[PDB]
DNA sequence: ATCAATATCCACCTGCAGATTCTACCAAAAGTGTATTTGGAAACTGCTCCATCAAAAGGCATGTTCAGCGGAATTCCGCTGAACATGCCTTTTGATGGAGCAGTTTCCAAATACACTTTTGGTAGAATCTGCAGGTGGATATTGAT
DNA sequence: ATCAATATCCACCTGCAGATTCTACCAAAAGTGTATTTGGAAACTGCTCCATCAAAAGGCATGTTCAGCGGAATTCCGCTGAACATGCCTTTTGATGGAGCAGTTTCCAAATACACTTTTGGTAGAATCTGCAGGTGGATATTGAT
């Protein structure tokens, strides 16, 4: 059983475009470039983390990863979108 | 008076728009294959290559040679050419530190 | 009972990038918020460069997003460009571009 | 018993490639240098890329092997898997 | 209460004569060592993590970092790394 | 007494038991074997003794005893080997080798 | 009567200038360089900065540099780690 | 009285032979690090800074700038020229990736 | 060729900043012995997909001819960078309060760990469906000779 | 500029393979619910070492003169682009045997998990020690002028 993110590439995909498809090759494209950033993402909060002689990783270091590793504005809207995500996560069970 | 002749240059540029308008691979396919497992072969005997292995192969070697032709361009172009040769691609591999 | 995804108001896996950050050995514990945020973060990243490829598929009057719709989404925006600067996009190829000096006449 | 390959990179398909890459005149001493320059390409990723299947202890390259191999010199490819 | 901060330094240093009874290295010199000893060891440890990982392995053992070498090492400096680490692994595991 | 440190058992002269301790700590894997340290160890002595080696001789060269980061860069970037492996690498106050292009040279 | 990126003066571009074998200079590499140098400089403080405000402290470390150097692919040995 | 005089180029080349011995920082300091700061300030406020930190950035800046300028000598000499200009380094950067 | 002006060397000298040897106090290692647990090789084997031999055919490589114009060599001159001596303002060195960097103690929100229960993202398989490549024609440029 | 040879542009069209559509199986996730453990935030504090100010130190800003480099102009030869004839080898559609990757159970050698004992590398403060960077002198190589 291969796990892939397709059908979390798929929703988005029509909540931004709600008549456009992808084909195979772009999905696995895709699926390879939310496996890059996830690596990357981590491999930064691991190294963060290790830095500060901390054995967790949390929000924060997610955080920081993020602002050290994306560009300008794409780092200002991602950790808004996480900080929001985290903020709704909590507010509820 | 008969025959038509485009002035040389032209159908240059004519294929610069082409193929920088698609993505198809440029290079034979089986050829290219041969190749991998011949180095390959002189590396390790007895293997074998998934057809994906030989086609990522082919990928990321068509998309470093076209990257570095690019570098190479700017490098003749930088002496006032319009001809790339030789030197243009060493230059750019010594300053993208392959030779540096 | 709500998945970890829904409490989030996210459309990724909240429980399965908490997991895979676990098995993927980054330290010796997780907490729980830090999934949370990383897969809004991944989520809003595909949301952007799908943003962008299907414009890219729109403008060659295409339905269906494929490789090269990702390329020139990608090679297009500044920051997605600098994000991938070291990564191929197979089936991609590049943006259209000759340089001046190589075009004929003179003006 | 593969022998000159390198030929098979062929000086039609060199050109198409300068093409892509923008080029509009070529010496005629660069298409060697291309084939001599693509020869380490592939070699040093085939290394490693074999390095991966052997310690795997397969015989068979994967294109994961290939993709892996990719990335470790910074190359890294979408499509194949990683 | 001053807490530590180890460093390779005295290891160095016992190598350095070994293979220089008679000379010296500076302070400054001390610390761009370790940086290259710290810097190998992550290298090393790093690549055979994703050695691991690729093959579904909970376990890090000679064999990854064995493979890590040769990645990581260019040629004659991987060939000598690799006898000099079979060595020890043999020496060490030969001994009660 | 009888408690002899790995690194005795193995012949080294850098820690095993640290090397080891190193290992677990930086979250490379779940588990690790008990030659991974040792084997890491003795890869890492190996390569300080080549550096050591040859800072060594460019000290020797100048006319000095005590190695100083000029030594070391003299060493490693006067090796195709170690200049490969340390090619994205600055050591401080280590300057660059003497070379100037042909074509600056004065017309003899 | 001041400014900062001004006070990476010529004498002094050109002293490195020469430790990289240059033997001739145009009058226009002294502005040009002084913009490299400040694009140097923003990249990798931001990310040092970065490093300590992660760390909750008011003080850029030389770890927080060499880290810094470290992501960018400018590894330096001699100031820690 | 014999007003000597050196050719234009023999002290610069007696320069680089000094210069490429020695290993000292060819940036003033203080100069150095009312720059560091000021830039920094443009990060974080009321920052301080380890005088090792500051010594850390320069060592790396001046190693950069060194490493740049030898690539950017390149070409100027890929160019036929002996004098280095704004092309050059621009070429440089662009083919290191800082460029296209 | 011939000095004359400078820069560069080399052998020697010595003061001190930084390397060293010294000794102890000790928490944190690192080694050791026992009990418990488990990753992952050995072994059997189902099954995907790799190598390969086959055959027909036209897309595309090869090799040639011919001459347009790009590269490169040479001459030449306006100008801009190199060298230099002039004059001094900024950097550097060494001394002194205080802010934070850390070391300790504490304790509470939060993170395992474990047991069930429940929702679901794969997928093997079938059947249905749709965007689009790719063939066609003919209308709109683009080129290049005149 | 008028004109003929060609390539580009492009909306229309339809066979097909690649994509969307169930239906079902479902076991590995992912979630719910106690019990148990603990990391690291938080408050307090001591000692660095960092920012600051003064004075002694030495590098940089500045204007002049002209050497020589860079680039404009001119020139010619030959190499590389276009066009064309010829024909082979890649590519394409298919099938086949079997290598070998991968699923599954089995079980031990190796690893984790405390608990106890011993060694030791790092730190602090004191005293002792030394490699060598500049400083001097005098010889001599280098460079630039006549």
């Amino acid at each position: 059983r291969k796990e892939s993110y397709a059908i979390y590439v798929y929703k988005v995909l029509k909540q931004v475009h709600p008549d456009t498809g992808i084909s195979s090759k772009a999905m696995s494209i895709m699926n390879s470039f939310v496996n890059d950033v996830f690596e990357r993402i981590a491999g930064e909060a691991s190294r963060l983390a290790h830095y500060n002689k901390r054995s967790t990783i949390t929000s924060r270091e997610i955080q920081t990863a993020v602002r050290l590793l994306l560009p300008g504005e794409l780092a200002k809207h991602a950790v808004s979108e996480g900080t929001k995500a985290v903020t709704k996560y909590t507010s509820a069970k | 008076k008969k025959p038509h002749r485009y002035r040389p240059g032209t159908v240059a540029l004519r294929e610069i728009r082409r193929y920088q308008k698609s993505t198809e691979l440029l290079i034979r396919k089986l050829p290219f294959q041969r190749l991998v497992r011949e180095i390959a072969q002189d590396f390790k005997t007895d293997l074998r290559f998934q057809s994906s292995a030989v086609m990522a192969l082919q990928e990321a070697s068509e998309a470093y040679l076209v990257a570095l032709f690019e570098d190479t361009n700017l490098c003749a172009i930088h002496a006032k050419r319009v001809t790339i040769m030789p030197k243009d691609i060493q230059l750019a591999r010594r300053i993208r530190g392959e030779r540096a | 009972a709500k998945t970890r995804s829904s409490r989030a108001g996210l459309q990724f896996p909240v429980g399965r990038v908490h997991r895979l950050l676990r098995k993927g050995n980054y330290a010796e514990r997780v907490g729980a918020g830090a999934p949370v945020y990383l897969a809004a973060v991944l989520e809003y990243l595909t949301a952007e460069i799908l943003e962008l490829a299907g414009n890219a598929a729109r403008d060659n009057k295409k339905t269906r997003i494929i490789p090269r719709h990702l390329q020139l989404a990608v090679r297009n925006d500044e920051e997605l460009n600098k994000l991938l600067g070291r990564v191929t996009i197979a089936q991609g190829g590049v943006l259209p571009n000759i340089q001046s000096v190589l075009l004929p006449k003179k003006t | 018993v593969l022998r000159d390959n390198i030929q098979g990179i062929t000086k039609p398909a060199i050109r198409r490639l300068a093409r892509r890459g923008g080029i509009k005149r070529i010496s005629g001493l660069i298409y060697e240098e291309t084939r001599g320059v693509l020869k380490v390409f592939l070699e040093n990723v085939i290394r490693d890329a074999v390095t991966y299947t052997e310690h795997a202890k397969r015989k068979t390259v994967t294109a994961m092997d290939v993709v892996y191999a990719l990335k470790r010199q910074g190359r890294t490819l979408y499509g194949f898997g990683g």
